[PDB]
């Protein structure tokens, strides 16, 4: 996967110990911990993976 | 019977404490259904039953009335509250500028003195004249019936100590200081860019006396880039509402605006033209007694073996100004640092001043 | 700070943030090189510990001197000898955290984010302090000439100023430091006079005998 900025526009599943990840101006979700082995991560509203902010989709897709 | 007594006050502490803090977590609940709503301002009444006003979530509506409010703190131009589900005045607000640190940053007074900086002399004089004589009498220039000075230009370096000026000015009249970023005046946005000028005028009216210090003015006073556009319309865009408030039927008297620049090959001939400045101070080169004087304050401050004399140290200088004289303070402290020392010589200051001067102008 | 979606109030504050963190800024905590792996670069050396390194460790002795302390240096002349290399040998040797901050990601056409942005480098780098903010060009801090053309080249004026505004504002105490490099000095706006600003003008030489020996070992 390609992409610029993750943005997952929702996260029900997934410091912190849970995944909700979204990097954009008009609004923040911020996680510091990437990883996810189960469920994988990835999914929700689809631009997903490490970012240019280093929150970072840390290895699913 | 003894003991119980001690416990019985005891505990009683151990509860109120609890209680108090606990009784404030199921406030937070409280407050959580006690909700808030979202500001909006009139942008005119059309009737009492109809009005425009433009919620900042974005888009423009019509909207009524509703319960919970007066129509005597209504007028065009006002905030005011809408519901979240029925889009209607529930109450009327205050308008506010709301302070600001991101595209105007306010500093009540200066953070530096006038008479400290002395040996600035010709310039601090110059900027009394224009400033403080009106601020603290409007009298004397009502009586003449000629109006008080409009706007003020400093040109020449601000590297100097252009900028120390600035804010000493601010601090003799305890005049509200209004530092902007001219650019933080270029948003990319309907109106912001209007909505910022306008702020800023507002607010030194009320907060009046005020110091309005534009920094390098060329991004909101440009004279264009070669005469084409590619983005230096929205400096136009700018520089046409400072013209109008100018121009207009308000008058600059007890709000003074400064302009600075390096260079004035890049103010607009607008500016330029008399009744939008008329007023242009330039950075000189100091006298032989300017010198002497912010070199005698520098040193000061500062540790020293030996009474120094400045007067030779003001020769080895042909007109440096006080951010020069400072770079020679601090180049006699390198080899002092060097000497394992926290005071200075005679001997050091001479060899300071020349080694400065050699390496510039 | 923490909103309610349809209650619209304040209940918890979370971490400051404005724009994304880190953008501008990469982020290099100690560096990895010595004035042992970078050496017979001797005297551009003994230029660069005066200017900065000396301010750094001895500022309690500038507060009793009762001198301010300069934060910056401004270099120009030629690398192709580790003038880079040199850069973050000093940053290791102080143990300041090394920011490459590069000039053209702030000059945005976009309206003022470019001002933030150097106001977040300054407070990130007083948080990190010692610090050596690290300007990849000076062709976008500045290159605004004389001419009627410094009204197009605007953003590069604003955020210069501003760096420069807060540096000063801050002179006595020494925490950060700012370098500019480039191959060559460029036409810039009054700054090279002052104290508070990046008052020290460091030149590179070409090398010598003693120097190129050293370099080849």
């Amino acid at each position: 996967h390609p992409l610029q900025v993750a943005r997952c526009t929702k996260i029900i599943k997934g410091e912190d110990a849970k995944y909700v990840i979204n990097l954009k101006q008009i609004a923040k979700f911020v996680v510091g911990l990437g990883e996810r082995v189960s469920p994988t991560d990835i999914e929700e509203g689809m631009r997903v993976g490490v970012d240019r902010s280093k929150y970072n989709i840390e290895l699913p897709l | 019977h003894r003991r119980y007594d001690d416990q019985l006050k005891q505990r009683r502490q151990n509860i109120r404490d609890l209680e108090k803090l606990y009784d404030k977590t199921e406030n937070d609940i409280k407050a959580l259904q006690s909700i808030g709503q979202l500001i909006g301002e009139v942008m005119k009444e059309l009737s009492e039953e109809k009005y425009i006003v433009k919620a900042s979530s974005g888009p423009r509506y019509i909207v009524g009335v509703r319960n919970s409010v007066d129509r005597s703190k209504l007028k065009k131009g006002v905030r005011v509250t809408l519901d979240i589900t029925t889009l209607t005045i529930m109450r009327i607000l205050p308008r506010e500028t709301d302070p600001l640190v991101y595209n105007m940053t306010s500093f009540e007074q200066g953070e530096i003195t006038f008479d400290g900086i002395g040996g600035l002399t010709e310039q601090i004089r110059e900027l009394r004249e224009v400033i403080e004589l009106p601020l603290k009498n409007p009298e004397i220039f009502q009586r003449v019936g000629i109006k008080p000075p409009k706007g003020v230009l400093l040109y020449g370096p601000p590297g100097t100590g252009k900028t120390l000026l600035a804010k000493a000015v601010a601090a003799t009249i305890g005049a509200n200081f209004i530092f902007s970023p001219a650019s933080g005046i270029v948003d990319k946005y309907i109106g912001e860019s209007a909505r910022i000028i306008r702020e800023m005028f507002a607010y030194a009216k009320e907060h009046e006396p005020c110091i309005i210090f534009m920094d390098e003015v060329d991004a909101i006073g440009g004279r264009r880039f070669s005469e084409g556009t590619s983005a230096d319309r929205e400096i136009q865009r700018t520089l046409m509402e400072l013209l109008t408030q100018m121009d207009g039927f308000d008058n600059l008297g007890q709000t003074k605006i400064i302009m600075a620049t390096n260079r004035p090959d890049t103010l607009d001939p607008a500016l330029l033209r008399p009744g939008r400045l008329d007023r242009k101070v330039e950075i000189p080169l100091p006298n032989e007694a300017g010198r002497l004087e912010i070199f005698k304050i520098h040193t000061a401050k500062v540790k020293k073996t030996g009474e120094f004399d400045f007067e030779a140290a003001v020769k080895m200088s042909d007109g440096f100004n006080g951010a020069d004289i400072r770079n020679c303070a601090t180049e006699a402290g390198f080899f002092a640092i060097r000497d394992d020392r926290d005071h200075i010589n005679p001997d050091d200051l001479m060899k300071a001043v020349r080694k400065v001067a050699e390496v510039k102008k | 700070v923490g909103v309610n979606k349809d209650s619209y109030l304040i209940l918890d504050t979370l971490p400051s943030e404005f724009d994304s963190r880190v953008k501008a800024m990469e982020v290099d905590e100690k560096p990895t090189e010595t004035y042992s792996d970078v050496g017979g670069l001797d005297k551009q050396i003994e230029e660069l510990v005066e200017a900065i390194v000396l301010p750094m460790k001895r500022a309690d002795k500038f507060k009793d001197m009762g001198i301010r302390a300069p934060k910056g240096a401004l270099m120009y002349g030629p690398p192709g000898t580790g003038k880079t290399l040199l850069a973050r040998a000093c940053a290791a040797q102080t143990n300041a955290t090394f920011l490459k901050l590069a000039a053209p990601q702030l000059v945005q056409m976009y309206i003022g984010e470019g001002a933030k942005l150097v106001r977040d480098a300054f407070a990130l780098a007083k948080e990190k302090a010692p610090t050596i903010i690290f300007i990849d060009e000076l062709d976008a801090i500045g290159t605004k000439r004389f001419d009627s053309e410094k009204s197009g080249d605007r953003e590069v004026q604003r955020t210069m100023l501003e760096l420069l505004n807060q540096l000063d504002g801050f002179s006595s105490d020494d925490r950060v430091k700012v370098l500019a490099a480039t191959n060559r000095v460029d036409v810039l706006d009054p700054a090279l006079l002052r104290s508070g600003r990046l008052d020290r003008k460091i030149e590179f030489p070409l090398p010598s005998e003693d120097s190129r020996a050293q370099i080849l070992q």
